[PDB]
């Protein structure tokens, strides 16, 4: 349960403002890809 | 009034009835007390 | 086939883009898209409603 | 926040023994 | 051989292979070097010792008629091939 | 079962506290009074 | 094109952002039935997260030892 | 030191903070990028850069020094005559479409973060985002 | 440039470009038993249970109750053995959810007059139901024998709900309850113990349902009513 | 919204009148609401 | 010695390997099947070729006709693969027949019909890696032989950029300029050959190298307003150049949201994706955020 | 440092 909690806990963290407006989570040296790798899918949806 | 108002606060709260009889030893008498508050309302009440 | 089947493409179902979790958006946003389909719907098949506001 | 790790460390190392 | 039924060509199982022995994974050279390298590997666990179908041979069968070395050699070889069916 | 910085591109820019040593291509001719 | 200047004004992306891990999820209730009237339902747990005594609790730690 | 190194009391405040959940009571964190005159100064610097970059002249080749391999004989055109151009144009670009970068990035961030309880395990899976999702459904 | 450009591909039906019929995607999809696909399929359930109960009625497409039910019965097993710290590995959590999710499932579905039919006449839910109501009976005079773990409440919490919903359903199909009736004492004992309004409200239509056709003088379950429920 | 190709035994015109009869019930109870 | 044994045992084991050319395409619910295995679904939805009743019906008849059926479709996945086909190939009762291909048809296994120039491409959590598919060594194949001799060899290599790549089935080595493009000069109907002189103010309107050397271009525009860019040159994948990157600022500028137009702006040969990842990761505005805090 | 000292004399007096 701690385990788990604090995954969750660690959630929302690059969404600040400065996480956002800098281009380190938008960079594909990040080991963890789960932001850019939506992008095919969010520009076939014609959400984008 | 035909509804009870929503409000912020808690407004009652369970009683817990898990601990063991033999250690505590004064729960009895708060229940008691309380079915007594019970009645005392109804019968002010009607 | 035993029991004769149709292509039938089924009901719009309600697709809100931020779920709040709680009533309040959602019956908003839900009350006008329930109008709205009910719009779409009369213009498509021959027939009126009531209650409709 | 640190304190609470070695403590997770010492949880899993009681759980690795037997007769603790 | 191309049959007709199918249209599709026929040639002796022998030289196909038989079933696939898991997978294997590993990781690029770089970060970020989002490719990927799909390849086929054969794996042939002591190619010089031939498999039988001693791997089905009960017990109940060999056992109390048999010399110890001739125990351990049918040992041996059930285990080689039970060991060879892995990765 | 490395951050990749924008590029500096100093060739371009000009000498900020003495302006009399960039390139004469990015020097201006009106210090020296050349313009006309 | 239309694209604006970008030194005019906004020029914040995040300020109207809000993630999901904070949507404030369904509680209890707290009816409020009169003052003598003790025998009655008093809250009203039917699509609620987290169950009565458990939200008693996070408003007593977090409000009722505000003071 | 010696003794516990906690010593929890009733504020909360502070019995939160010394076991680590500090700031995961607050609804978001505190930034920089969030004042105006940080962002008046980020566009001062933004707007000087462009102007210095808009004051340079059009015809700016640039002589590279590997042109002696290409014997150039006044008639033929350095094939790197533009480089330095290229680079000018294109950061004064990039540094003109800052406000289209910022919209396609916003609108990717709002697209990804409406789908986290739908699309990242360990926040599906935890009891209370499954609770509050049955709970939206009640019939 | 492709071989797709020959006239026999110039009549495809629209009915296959996609692949697969999302009502057979789910049905599939809970047969398979990969939980990514379960845990999909049943949020798609759900949303249609509540937003379009008509498509999928119990009725119109049978051998659907027995996947729920293969879904429930160990939700059962876990109730039984919640009075404990007994949710420590994740696919215990995954069971448990699976199990509310296709329960909550079911009750959108009992709320529909086919469906409810449907639902009567199945000696297992109607089972499950009576089991957790002597759960819930045992939680409130406060027996001994199991202890709610208040760790797990909150599951317990919603459990409760669901079920009882399901009972107000079904209220009106066991309609002339007999004396010894565990419906009724169950019900009775929650009454007498619950503080919650909507659970209040649904106990008294549960009970009232439950005494349709009774006589007065033939021992019916009107004499489970002591003098407590009524001053009540 | 959202549209799902699918298949019963019932046909496009009876399930566009359930659908309006569902709807319809819906919006008259979310009324009834406020 | 052994070295020259595994280079015949590689080559011949490369003559006899099914190449694949067309993409196989199974439903997300199929996902528990292996060509190699049995799985509980499968014993579950026929329990007669299990429950030992008949000698007709063993485990091993069972896997030979499903696989027999499978890698037939797989090897020709367009076609439908009739009923009868097999039955003329395979030796059971035809009840039986009839039973597993319903059974593997069901599932997607085979006879799955799409259109797949209708959806999306994805990525899964796994990916970039290396991925090999060990399957056991074909007999008839082995070498002759009148101390051990392990054999760990690899057959056929290829390597995808991207899922899609993959999905389509196609290997850098083909895809690495594959076609090209033509341009040509706006003043002389000739095509310009390896450079062309691009107008920085028409946007639309390039030159060919001596009509910009002898100044054949129109008389209000001046020698500055043209730069020169190549035509053949493309960049190995994940490398943009200036060139590049200055083609698809100038696309975003002309057409705002046509993203099909952007990435024809730019030569082509770079998928919608990659443009737009490398507009989102710019450095734009790191520089002068950093500095301020 | 001093956080694993405190950790593990607490855990020894524990077990002890
Ligand atoms: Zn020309």
């Amino acid at each position: 349960s701690s385990k788990q909690n604090e995954l969750v806990l660690q959630g929302d963290q690059y969404f600040n403002e400065d996480a956002a407006r800098t281009s380190d989570i938008y960079s594909n040296n990040n080991n963890d890809r789960s932001l850019m790798g939506n992008i095919s899918l969010l520009y076939s949806q014609g959400r984008l | 009034q035909t509804n009870p108002v929503p409000v912020t606060y808690p407004t009652d709260a369970y009683i817990p009835t898990y601990l063991p009889d033999d250690k505590v030893s004064n729960l009895a008498d708060l229940k008691k007390l309380i079915e007594m508050d019970s009645r005392l309302d109804l019968y002010l009440t009607r | 086939s035993s029991t004769p089947l149709n292509w039938v493409q089924g009901p719009a179902i309600f697709h809100m883009l931020t779920s709040p979790y709680t009533q309040d958006e959602i019956i908003n946003h839900e009350m006008n898209f329930l109008k709205g389909r009910l719009l779409e719907l009369q213009e498509i098949t021959g027939k009126k409603i009531t209650g409709v506001n | 926040s640190k304190l609470m790790e070695c403590v997770n460390d010492a949880v899993q190392t009681l759980l690795q023994g037997d007769d603790k | 051989l191309r049959d007709a039924y199918t249209n599709i060509l026929h040639i002796p199982e022998s030289t196909q292979s038989t079933t696939v022995l898991g997978w294997r994974r590993s990781k690029n050279d770089s970060p970020s070097d989002t490719s990927i390298v799909y390849e086929t590997v054969i794996h042939d666990n002591d190619l010089n010792k031939p498999k039988t179908g001693l791997s089905e041979i009960p017990k109940e069968i060999y056992e109390d008629v048999v010399d110890e070395d001739v125990l351990r050699a049918i040992t041996e070889q059930q285990n080689f091939e039970k060991c060879n069916e892995y990765i | 079962n490395v951050k990749k910085e924008f590029p500096v591109n100093l060739t371009i820019k000009k000498n900020v506290y003495d302006s009399a040593q960039d390139f004469n291509a990015l020097q201006d001719e009106s210090r020296n009074s050349r313009q006309i | 094109s239309n694209i604006p200047d970008p030194t005019l004004p906004p020029t914040e992306m995040m300020t109207r952002f809000l993630h999901p891990n904070w949507y404030a999820l369904p509680t209890t209730v707290w009816l409020k039935y009169g003052n003598y009237n003790s025998w009655a339902p008093s809250f009203n747990e039917n699509g609620t997260v987290v169950d009565s005594t458990t939200r008693g609790l996070i408003w007593l730690e977090r409000i009722g030892y505000m003071d | 030191s010696e003794k516990k190194p906690i010593k929890i009391s009733a504020d909360f405040n502070a019995k939160a903070k010394s076991l680590g959940l500090e700031s995961k009571f607050s609804n978001a964190t505190k930034t920089a990028l969030g004042d105006p005159d940080t962002e008046i100064r980020i566009s001062a610097r933004i707007s000087n850069r462009i102007n210095e970059l808009e004051r340079l002249p059009a015809n700016l080749g640039t002589y590279s020094l590997d042109d002696c391999l290409e014997f150039i004989t006044k008639d033929d055109l350095s094939s790197r005559m533009d480089t330095f151009k290229i680079k000018a144009l294109v950061e004064l670009k990039s540094l003109k479409l800052l406000t289209k970068q910022k919209s396609i990035r916003q609108k990717l961030i709002n697209n990804v973060a409406s789908q986290a309880h739908h699309n990242i395990p360990y926040l599906r899976d935890s009891p209370f985002t499954a609770a509050a999702q049955r709970s939206v459904q009640i019939r | 440039y492709s071989l797709a450009n020959f006239n026999v591909f110039q009549s495809l039906p629209k009915e296959t470009a996609r692949g697969v019929d999302d009502l057979t995607r789910m049905e599939m999809a809970l047969l398979s038993g990969i939980p990514e696909e379960i845990k999909w399929s049943l949020k798609k359930y759900l949303t249609y249970s509540n937003k379009a109960p008509y498509m999928i009625s119990l009725r119109t497409l049978p051998d659907l109750l027995p996947l729920f039910k293969t879904f429930i019965l160990p939700l059962e097993r876990i109730v039984e053995g919640l009075n404990k710290s007994s949710i420590c590995d994740s696919k215990a959590m995954d069971s448990l959810q699976m199990g509310l999710n296709a329960l909550l499932i079911l009750r959108n579905l009992a709320q529909d007059t086919d469906s409810v039919q449907i639902l009567v006449k199945d000696r297992e839910i109607k089972s499950f139901i009576l089991f957790i109501l002597k759960k819930f009976q045992c939680v409130a005079t406060g027996d001994n024998k199991w202890q709610l773990y208040e760790g797990n409440a909150t599951f317990f919490n919603e459990l409760t709900h669901y079920t009882l919903d399901l009972m107000e359903a079904i209220s009106s199909y066991i309609a002339p309850a007999m004396k010894d009736d565990h419906y009724f004492q169950t019900l009775v004992s929650i009454l007498n113990y619950t503080k919650d309004r909507y659970m209040v409200i649904s106990i008294l239509r549960s009970l009232s349902r439950l005494l349709v056709r009774s006589k007065a003088n033939e021992e019916s379950a009107a004499d489970n009513l002591d003098h407590k429920t009524l001053s009540l | 919204a959202v549209f799902d190709l699918m298949t019963s035994p019932f046909t496009q015109e009876e399930v566009l009148i359930k659908e309006i009869d569902f709807l319809k019930n819906k919006l008259l109870d979310l009324q009834s609401l406020q | 010695n052994y070295e020259q044994e595994a280079q015949k045992l590689e080559e011949k084991a490369l003559r006899f390997l099914a190449k694949q050319t067309h993409p196989v395409i199974i439903p997300s619910f199929a996902s528990w099947f292996d060509i190699s295995k049995i799985h509980e679904i499968e014993k579950r939805s026929n329990p007669d070729f299990f429950n030992d009743s008949s000698r007709f019906k063993t485990p091993k008849a069972y896997k030979d006709t499903r696989n027999f059926i499978i890698n037939t479709y797989r090897l020709s996945p367009y076609e439908y693969l009739t009923i009868t086909a097999v039955r003329r190939n395979v030796a059971m009762d035809v009840a039986s027949i009839v039973k597993i291909h319903a059974f593997l048809e069901k599932w997607g296994l085979i006879n799955y019909q799409i259109d797949p120039r209708t959806k999306p491409s994805l990525i899964g959590p796994s990916f970039t890696g290396h991925f090999q598919v060990v399957l056991d060594t074909p007999q008839g194949l082995k070498p002759f032989l009148p101390k051990e001799f392990p054999v760990n060899l690899t057959i056929k290599k290829n390597v995808y950029d991207s899922a899609q790549d993959f999905n389509a089935l196609q290997d850098e080595s083909r895809n690495s300029r594959q076609i090209h493009k033509v341009y040509i000069c706006h003043t002389c109907g000739n095509e310009s050959i390896n450079v062309r002189y691009h107008n920085l103010r028409a946007r639309d309107t390039n030159l060919c190298s001596r009509c910009f050397q002898e100044g054949h271009f129109g008389a209000n525009f001046q020698s500055s307003d043209f730069i020169r860019l190549e035509n053949n040159g493309n960049s190995v994948k994940k490398n943009w150049s200036d060139q590049e990157m200055l083609l698809l600022l100038e696309g975003i500028e002309m057409y705002e949201d046509q993203w099909e137009k952007i990435a024809d702006h730019v030569g082509g040969h770079k998928r919608v994706e990659d443009c737009i990842e490398k507009f989102l990761s710019l450095p734009i505005e790191d520089n002068y955020i950093r500095e301020v805090v």
